[PDB]
């Protein structure tokens, strides 16, 4: 049969939570990063210049 | 040099009296060698008055 | 305020890559010592 | 089907060790500069 | 001072060497400088009692 | 060409170690004397 996203979504989980705080060190808010989501394969590049 | 900014710090900041000398004190000499390696906070002078008395205090402890 | 947080922050961040450096050199000279005095077997 | 040979591969590390010292003073120096150019009002 | 206190704003003090600065900030407030010590829930009733 | 003395690494090794701590207790004395004076 076929998989479903959801099935690798579920098996595949998740592994890095951090928090992020507003500019102004206001506010304390968590992100999650699922490992099979989809913006991973995209290869792109990231920069952050002075 | 160093000898101004010794005694710089020994008398314009300590106010410690003259005939207390550096070999009369080696925990002074040891507190001067990482005294020196900073440049401020030489206005509340009584901040380094009470280090030097509590590394005497802790120089002296027998334990 | 928020230049200052973000100095804090960053002065922070390099004090334990500079330690895992000085773990890593540290590391690298007493194996490099140990070699030379002796071999082990 | 003795020291003096290995003391060399060692070095061979150690060149390696020493162009690692160059990239962390070189990073220090940009993390410097970087945190005068942008967070010192 | 206004925020809460970060684990990170808290550093425990350590009386057997220097420590110039931390007398120097003796004043200021943001950071809570604490001996190394945590009462535990006995001794905390013990003084809140 | 012969084998060299290793008393003469010997303390070598020390000094480097010794630098070795001295430089990491140093990087974190001074980020923590800016921590203190400038940063509050």
């Amino acid at each position: 049969d076929e998989v479903a996203r959801t099935d690798e979504w579920k098996g595949a989980g998740v592994s890095r939570l951090r928090e992020v705080w507003d500019v102004q060190h206001r506010v304390r808010l968590r992100v999650l990063w699922y490992v099979n989501s989809f913006w991973r394969s995209r290869e792109l590049s990231y920069d952050d210049h002075e | 040099k160093r000898d101004e900014k010794h005694r710089h710090v020994v008398n314009v900041v300590l106010e410690l009296p003259t005939e207390i000398s550096e070999a009369t004190h080696p925990v002074l000499a040891t507190m001067l060698s990482k005294y020196t390696r900073m440049s401020s906070l030489f206005n509340d002078k009584c901040a380094f008055k009470l280090d030097l008395l509590r590394m005497v205090a802790v120089s002296r402890t027998r334990r | 305020r928020v230049r200052k947080r973000y100095l804090r922050q960053e002065l922070r961040d390099l004090g334990h890559r500079v330690q895992t450096y000085c773990e890593d050199l540290e590391g690298r000279v007493s194996e490099a010592e140990a070699l030379l005095n002796q071999q082990c077997e | 089907s003795v020291l003096t040979q290995n003391v060399l591969s060692a070095l061979e590390i150690l060149r390696l060790v020493r162009l690692d010292l160059r990239q962390l003073a070189q990073s220090v120096q940009d993390t410097i500069q970087h945190m005068r150019f942008l967070y010192l009002l | 001072d206004r925020q809460p206190l970060n684990p990170a704003n808290i550093e425990a003090r350590h009386h057997g060497v220097s420590d110039v600065p931390r007398l120097g900030a003796m004043d200021a407030d943001e950071p809570l400088f604490v001996d190394d010590y945590r009462a535990t829930d006995d001794e905390w009733t013990l003084q809140k009692v």
